């Protein structure tokens, strides 16, 4: 439920969920619609 | 005076592609020789080309290199790092990750980097990375961080080179003789009170000497300590008022300056304002707004026009909030400027499980009526289909666009509902690109002469993919007939941009 419009990967030596956000979306939870 | 740059405030988030990543940080910072804020070096690339960070010689918050998979980034003439901004509320230089196997981030050759006045460094896990174990960091960073250090260096790689035998205790940035570490701190005399130029008591530097220098006065320092004149480092700026002893009065003093970052300036310059402390801001957001006082931009105390300011999304109570919210929507409540930006995101009305946020009833959005100012952006990605029009924007006065989305967009409409904008009382967008399109059932947009709001030249505007403009016309949907060529914001008279009610 982290990542909003997006798949979630841990990166255990940052101790942080990254959200690699889909087509059209952007942002740290990809909650952010990609501006042209 | 150098040439500046504001850097950004992203972390470790990414923007878009790997390209589009690469083309926000070389558009930002292209030719920035002076970074205002933080510089950020992220998810930089394979054989990506960073010889334009080769201009930077100063960065006044922290730098932030991670994620990275060049086998360069050259950081040449940084030659301090002021860290008045730390990352994750310790380090002023953050080398993280930035390994793909072991190729990536090979060169780090900063070479004269010799003063972070403030906060710690930090570097984990770079098996690339073949010259930084060597720096001795007691001469570049300050004692009262030397607790504070997190120094990792376990190579993988291992196809490091060997320091020049001229470096002193084998210290290099990287291979050669230009890359030898230059120690200007701890290789000094018991004289000295700061850096030094060599051992001998005679090679002292000026106390407002940073980083080193060339001579011993006050005008030979590489980088100020705190402020800079033209030519001179000081301790502060040469006071808007002094003390008249005989009048026991304060008086204004004809050589003043303002503080602009880390320079004295006759004036602040553009899309900044003087404080009461005699210092730029970028906006006033504190209990003040912008005046226009003796031709000149000022934070004055929030009286008559401002009743309350209120700070955006991002930042203060708001900080790390993503958007506008059924708990965010209360501390809105009568605000008449908004000291930041502003999100609004379907994840609002949609609802947030992890933040334990419900959905935001749409009729709160009224609490954004008294809005007439916002010193940053406005960006609308989620509204009611319900609703028509933006009328919580119904009052909104002014964009100054200080602070703008992705360092370009100051005002940006994307994928609502809306059949109108509703912005009647919109009349000054000073700074940033208007982007509006997706919004499939808007129709006046394209009427608007958006160059009457403009104050910077060079704004641009992204108008597209809305309604057609036959299909408004085929069904009335146009400016009324008591408007102006210079566009509507709505079928109504009231909504004219001229000639309006
Ligand atoms: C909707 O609005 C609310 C209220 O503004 C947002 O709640 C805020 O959520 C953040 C998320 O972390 C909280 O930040 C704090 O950060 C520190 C350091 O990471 C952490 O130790 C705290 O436990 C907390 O996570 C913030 O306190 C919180 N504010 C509240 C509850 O008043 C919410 O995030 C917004 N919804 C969305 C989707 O953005
Ligand atoms: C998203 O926006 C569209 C466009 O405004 C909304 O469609 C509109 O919905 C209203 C009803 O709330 C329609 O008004 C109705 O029109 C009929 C004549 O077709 C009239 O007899 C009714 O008394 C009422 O006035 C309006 O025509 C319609 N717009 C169209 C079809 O272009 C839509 O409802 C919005 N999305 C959501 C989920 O509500
Ligand atoms: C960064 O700045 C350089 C110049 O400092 C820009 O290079 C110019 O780019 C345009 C685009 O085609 C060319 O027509 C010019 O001939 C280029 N050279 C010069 C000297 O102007 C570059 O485009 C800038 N990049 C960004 C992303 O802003």
């Amino acid at each position: 439920s982290y990542c909003i419009n997006g798949a979630c990967a841990f990166h255990h030596e940052l101790e942080k969920a990254i959200c690699r956000c889909f087509t059209g979306y952007t942002g740290e939870r990809c909650e952010h619609l990609t501006l042209t | 005076e150098k040439k500046v740059c504001q850097g950004t405030s992203n972390k470790l988030t990414q923007l878009g592609t790997f390209e589009d990543h690469f083309l926000s940080l070389q558009r930002m910072f292209n030719n920035c020789e002076v970074v205002l804020g933080n510089l950020e070096i992220t998810y930089v690339q394979r054989n990506y080309d960073l010889s334009f960070l080769k201009t930077i010689q100063e960065v006044a918050g922290y730098v932030l290199i991670a994620l990275n998979t060049v086998e360069r980034i050259p950081l040449e003439n940084l030659q301090i790092i002021r860290g008045n901004m730390y990352y994750e509320n310790s380090y002023a230089l953050a080398v993280l990750s930035n390994y793909d196997n072991k190729t990536g981030l090979k060169e780090l050759p900063m070479r004269n980097l010799q003063e972070i006045l403030h906060g710690a460094v930090r570097f984990s896990n770079n098996p690339a990375l073949c010259n930084v174990e060597s720096i001795q960091w007691r001469d570049i960073v300050s004692s009262d961080f030397l607790s504070n250090m997190s120094m990792d260096f376990q190579n993988h790689l291992g196809s490091c080179q060997k320091c020049d035998p001229s470096c002193p205790n084998g210290s290099c940035w990287g291979a050669g003789e230009e890359n030898c570490q230059k120690l200007t701190k701890i290789i000094c005399a018991q004289q000295c009170s700061g850096r030094c130029r060599g051992k001998s008591p005679s090679d002292c530097c000026h106390n407002q000497c940073a980083a080193g220098c060339t001579g011993p006065r006050e005008s030979d320092c590489l980088v100020c300590r705190k402020f800079r004149d033209e030519a001179t480092c000081k301790d502060t700026c040469p006071p808007l008022m002094l003390y008249n002893p005989t009048t026991y009065q304060m008086d204004v003093n004809p050589e003043g300056k303002y503080s602009f970052g880390a320079t004295c300036v006759k004036k602040c310059p553009r899309n900044y304002v003087v404080t009461d402390h005699g210092s730029c801001v970028r906006a006033c957001g504190a209990d003040s707004y912008e005046m226009e006082e003796d031709g000149v931009r000022k934070c004055k105390k929030c009286e008559g026009p401002c009743r309350k300011v209120c700070n955006g999304i991002g930042i203060g109570e708001f900080k790390d909030s993503l958007s506008i919210n059924a708990t965010n929507i209360k501390h809105f409540k009568n605000c008449t400027s908004i000291s930041g930006d502003l999100h609004i995101l379907p994840v609002a009305f949609r609802g947030d499980s992890f933040t334990h946020t419900p959905p935001l009833d749409p009729q709160e959005l009224d609490i954004l009526k008294t809005v007439k100012e916002i010193t940053g952006f406005l960006l609308i990605q989620a509204w009611p289909e319900n609703r028509t029009d933006l009328h919580a924007f119904e009052n909104l006065e002014i964009i100054r666009g200080r602070t703008k989305q992705h360092g370009q967009f100051s005002l940006a409409v994307v994928s609502l509902n809306i059949t109108s904008l509703g912005l009647r009382s919109l009349k000054e967008i000073s700074d940033g690109d208007v982007i509006i399109s997706g919004n499939k059932n808007l129709c006046y947009a394209n009427t608007i002469n958006w160059k009457k709001l403009f104050g910077t030249s060079g704004q641009k505007t992204k108008i597209i993919s809305n309604r057609g403009e036959n299909s408004c016309k085929a069904t009335g949907q146009v400016c009324h007939a008591l408007c102006s060529p210079e566009g509507c914001w709505g079928p109504e008279p009231r909504d004219c941009v001229s000639h309006h009610h």
